[PDB]
RNA sequence: CCUCCCGCUCGGGAGGAGGCACUCUGGGGGGACUGCCGGCGAUAAGCCGGAGGAAGGGGCGGGCGACGGUAGGUCAGUAUGCCCCGAAACCCCCGGGCUACACGCGCGCUACAAUGGGCGGGACAAUGGGACCCGACCUCGAAAGGGGAAGGGAAUCCCCUAAACCCGCCCUCAGUUCGGAUCGCGGGCUGCAACUCGCCCGCGUGAAGCUGGAAUCCCUAGUACCCGCGUGUCAUCAUCGCGCGGCGAAUA
């Protein structure tokens, strides 16, 4: 066997958990001991800009967020445990990581 | 140094600013009572948040009240240890933070001549540097009046912590007159009624002014 | 105490004060405050007591200290003038040295027909940019270099 | 013995505390009480542990550990939590009661913060407008 | 500044204690379990008044007058 | 039954200090206090107190620290420079008073060069402090 | 100081307020000192004053007064 | 349980095993609604006061700006009606100009010292940003920086040190040890290249300014006042713009 990390991150909210929470329900019952998908930080992005295009008077200014989200999941399985685990349709947008190691 | 954990032990027991129990004053009037903070404990600093409520500003410890408006006067620049200032003032362009210190100095230049417990002359300087009337340019009706207004005691104590803080800084101007010093030479003039306290010659001179006009 | 006097001469004529050895040399044009405390050291005193507290012996040890630093010790960055005109290795700089060496580089410049030397004559900063309206309601910089 | 972990948080200097019994050791972030040099701020901390008694402060061992930014900070996150570390330790309504009527911050936090510093119209500070003088 | 509750707010509540008089309460949590099942929760905040109203409208229908 | 977590920094650093003079392995070099010093100082002091203060602080720091630098003990002392109207901003000391420092104490025992990449206390440097703060700790409960 | 005569008055009411900078509020106020006792008077207090606060007044002939009103 | 130090043998501290308790991270759920109690009000709406409580009566801070108008602002970001240019009002290039100044004003920084300066020591954060990019740590250099080199495409490493603070020491109110303009020199760094026109470091130089007329601006609480901190754009010009935490009020 060989410990797997599944590190997977998304750019939204309700993305991010739905897939998290269905690789922790089929992972579940088969040849894996499973480790529970724990939330890392956002790494909330702040692109703070200015809206007027004249710069002029008084010019009211947008806070952007762009919010992304990391879930990481250790895995004891294969590599064909893995494959049958990553079957799942994943949100358009959202990136999944594989590190291999033993 | 070892003073200072003297100072550290005594406060402890229970003494404002390491050295001075809050039970050696009263407040002899029934005015000035309820709207000072004699009576309650250790530390100015507290961070209580006031004006919160209508009179959220009057539970403040009377030397956390003096600390603020003895910080007063500031802009803009600023002022680390580096070469750096001035950015905090003869007046804390600034915190309350090394403010603290001058009132705490202040307290130290105060006992040194009177010998007495300090906040027994500095209570004893805001129920005398407070005018006991006022005159307002006021106007009720379209008529141009100049009028008997008496004082509140919560206007009161303001009008005299103020002036004892607005007539050192005059004094402490480019002289060897330290705030540390400066306001304790006014905290003790004050409590006197002294002749040498830009403080008690507006209390007077606005009683007086406004007598003429009553 | 070493016999004190309110006034000492030091560097020459030139006078010394009663405000503290070390801002009654700075005060002596080619001496200030930092190398004023590298030739206390070498010379061996206290540098935070009061000027005029000098016998005679202490007196000579200072000028010979002045006329060649470089020969004692102070490193060839710590001295006043190093890599002089493009010949001279280090020297020293005193009120008659930094006066003519001055004058001399602005005399060389003029001739020259720089954009430096006649920048020091019309009445400018050569490189700190604005005379857009500085020096304002009718003031003046000074240049260099007193005007007290 | 016991272990009470309790929290205490001013300002976003959060305090965490441990109660548990023995001879008098006072820790913060792993220096004794006596490494802090303002003399005031330590005081601030003393308030409650005499509002109560030295009889339960020699009988008891705290270990704060106040990650916060402010000196005065630290110790606030230090007296809001030491009189919670009191209170759940003996238990009664007399010295939580005490402590009300003495001051609310040994009890209470805050309800508030910080504030944002607003986009503005270009000058420095949350709350601040450029300069006029076009009338 | 000033508080007056809007007028949505008035609207459902009213209806709500016209329906299902009998269905309703002087406890504020119950009114509030039962406003959650009759009509949506756009939110949690609201939710909360249409039930802070609702359990005035069973006080005042006790008296006689119901505005 | 001391460590230097129980003693204030006011009362331990006159203390080693002292015995970094008496000692007497660690001393002033003659151009570290000369110009060769840390940015810059409104007057240069002609002290030996200089010297073994920027040293008393390094064998508190190393104790602390596991891989503390150069880098780390030049930003870590507190000092500014003038740019001009512009305000102040943060500058490092002289990497000279402190890379003699570790290398005088090295000499010593009282420092030694770790094989990770880094700096960390020796036993001869960790007891000559406990025996110092043993020493400091027992004084303060005397004096009132 | 010598006392002139303090003329403690207790504030009974607070009938509304007075002032173009709005700075009087008229109080009305009731005696308490050892000459008169529970005279009625209406007079100019300014800053915060409560209900039962007290009030040293300076002349005890006064009772300055312009009223009306809500509607 | 184990390695190191110290010890008055009572006892203090670090490491690793070990443990997810705590802080925290980000996803979800409850809690506040004039619900209750009194007073004012038409017993209605609502306002005031009270208790319990972490928090209260728009809780608090943002985003969220109707029909329109000033023919406001931008065709010199783009989109676009009309007109005009056609070795040119095109195109390529080097160099110079925008950074010229006797002066006037606007917005700001820094500042006129003892609530101070040096020196040393000690106790403290947060947002963020980081691959020709952040750079541990080690070494040389006074330093700016250079040489070597770990980790890091990130809760796991780096910028990183917060600054204000306080305690002791030296210094003892002068245009000064204030203040830093101006000028000589030595020296680094990026780019082809910083004289015009960069910043820093060191030594020398050491200007005005010692609290400011008429007049006038900003803001109401974790705010102002105050102290540093980051980022954008980005080699390099930041006393700017955006944003973070630390101290923490006056009056209404």
């Amino acid at each position: 066997m060989q410990k797997a990390r599944i590190k997977i991150a998304s750019t939204n909210v309700r993305s991010l958990d739905e897939v998290a929470n269905q690789i922790k329900q089929i992972a579940e019952r088969t040849g894996v001991r499973m480790s529970g998908p724990i939330p890392l930080p956002t790494k909330r992005i702040r692109i703070t800009t200015r809206k007027s295009p004249d710069g002029e008077g008084s010019a009211t200014f947008d806070r952007w967020e762009l919010r992304v989200h990391k879930r990481l999941i250790d895995i004891e399985a294969d590599e064909r445990a893995m494959r049958q685990i990553m079957r799942i349709r994943v949100p358009e947008d959202v990136t999944i990581e594989i590190e291999l190691i033993s | 140094a070892k003073p200072l954990n003297e100072r550290f032990f005594i406060p402890h027991e229970i003494k404002v600013m390491g050295r001075w129990s809050t039970e050696d004053v009263e407040v002899r009037d029934p005015s000035l009572k309820p709207y000072i903070n004699l009576e309650p404990r250790l530390l100015p600093h507290t961070h209580g948040r006031h004006a919160k409520k209508h009179f959220g500003k009057a539970n403040v410890h009377i030397v956390e009240r003096l600390i603020n408006k003895i910080m007063r006067s500031g802009g803009s620049h600023y002022k680390v240890a580096g070469h750096f200032m001035r950015r905090e003032h003869r007046s804390l362009n600034s915190k309350k933070v090394k403010a603290y210190e001058v009132v705490k100095e202040a307290f130290k230049i105060i006992e040194q001549r009177t010998g007495k417990n300090p906040i027994q002359v500095l209570v004893w300087a805001i129920e005398n540097a407070a005018p006991r009337e006022d005159t307002t340019s006021v106007m009720f009706g379209g008529i141009r009046y100049h009028v008997a207004v008496d004082i509140s005691p919560m206007r009161r104590l303001d009008v005299a912590l103020r002036n004892i803080a607005l007539g050192a800084s005059a004094k402490c101007y480019r002289n060897k007159m330290s705030f540390a010093e400066a306001l304790a030479e006014e905290i003790i003039l004050a409590a006197n009624k002294d002749p040498k306290s830009y403080a008690y010659s507006k209390k007077l001179e606005i009683e007086r002014i406004a007598e003429s006009s009553r | 105490m070493a016999n004190f006097r309110h006034i000492v001469r030091v560097a020459g004529v030139d006078l010394d004060g009663n405000k503290q050895l070390r801002w009654a040399l700075t005060a002596i044009k080619g001496i200030g405050i930092n190398f004023a405390t590298m030739v206390c050291r070498v010379a061996g005193l206290d540098p935070f007591m009061k000027a005029g507290y000098l016998t005679d012996e202490q007196v000579k040890k200072i000028e010979e200290i002045l006329a060649d630093p470089v020969a004692h010790g102070i490193p060839r960055w710590a001295v006043n003038r190093p890599k002089d005109y493009e010949t001279g290795r280090d020297l020293h700089l005193i009120t008659a040295k930094l006066d003519m060496a001055i004058r001399e580089d602005i005399m060389r410049l003029r001739r020259i027909r720089a954009y430096r030397g006649i920048r020091h004559e019309l009445g400018l900063p050569v490189r700190g940019q604005r005379t857009r309206s500085n020096f304002r309601r009718g003031q003046t910089v000074g240049v260099s270099r007193k005007k007290k | 013995m016991r272990i009470i972990q309790t929290t205490g948080k001013r300002k976003t200097a959060i305090a965490r505390a441990v109660i548990r019994e023995g001879k008098g050791r006072v820790r913060i972030n792993g220096k004794p009480v006596e490494i802090i040099e303002p003399e005031i701020a330590r005081f601030t901390i003393l308030e409650p542990l005499i509002l109560a008694g030295e009889e339960i402060w020699n009988s008891v061992d705290i270990d704060v550990k106040v990650e916060g930014g402010g000196f005065m900070g630290q110790a606030e996150a230090a007296r809001m939590a030491i009189a919670r570390a009191l209170v759940e330790w003996t238990g009664d309504m007399s010295l939580k009661e005490k402590f009300m009527k003495y001051d609310r911050t040994m009890l209470v936090g805050d309800p508030r913060r910080t504030e944002p510093h607003k986009p503005n119209r270009s000058t420095k500070g949350p709350r601040a407008k450029r300069q006029k003088s076009y009338r | 500044m000033g508080k007056i509750r809007q007028g949505f707010i008035k609207r459902v509540a009213r209806e709500l204690v016209n329906k299902y008089p009998n269905e309703f309460t002087t406890d504020f949590e119950h009114n509030k379990k039962k406003v959650q099942e009759l009509t949506n929760v756009t939110s949690k905040k609201i939710r909360n008044r249409i039930a802070g109203y609702v359990t005035k409208l069973v006080r005042m229908k006790m008296e006689g007058k119901i505005l | 039954m001391a460590t230097v977590y129980d003693v204030p920094g006011d009362l331990l650093v006159e203390r080693v200090a002292q015995r970094l003079k008496e000692i007497p392995e660690i001393k002033p070099p003659e151009w570290a206090p000369f110009v060769k010093t840390g940015r810059h100082k409104e007057r240069l002091p002609e002290q030996e107190d200089w010297w073994y203060y920027r040293v008393a602080s390094i064998l508190r720091r190393v104790y602390l620290d596991g891989p503390v630098g150069i880098e780390r003990l030049r930003t870590y002392y507190g000092g500014r420079k003038n740019r001009g109207h512009a305000p102040e901003k943060f500058y490092k000391a002289g990497g000279s008073i402190i890379r003699k420092a570790l290398q005088q104490l090295e000499a010593a025992g009282f420092v030694e060069k770790v094989p990770g990449k880094g700096r960390v206390i020796t036993p001869k440097g960790r007891s000559f402090l406990d025996k110092i703060a043993t020493e400091l700790k027992k004084e303060l409960e005397e004096i009132i | 100081m010598a006392e002139d005569e303090g003329y403690p008055a207790e504030v009974i009411e607070i009938i509304g307020r007075t002032g173009t900078t709005g700075d009087v509020t008229q109080v009305k106020v009731r005696i308490l000192e050892g000459r008169d006792k529970g005279r009625v008077i209406r007079r100019n207090v300014r800053g915060p004053v409560r209900i039962g606060d007290i009030l040293i007044l300076r002349e005890t002939e006064r009772e300055a007064r312009e009223i009306k009103s809500r509607r």
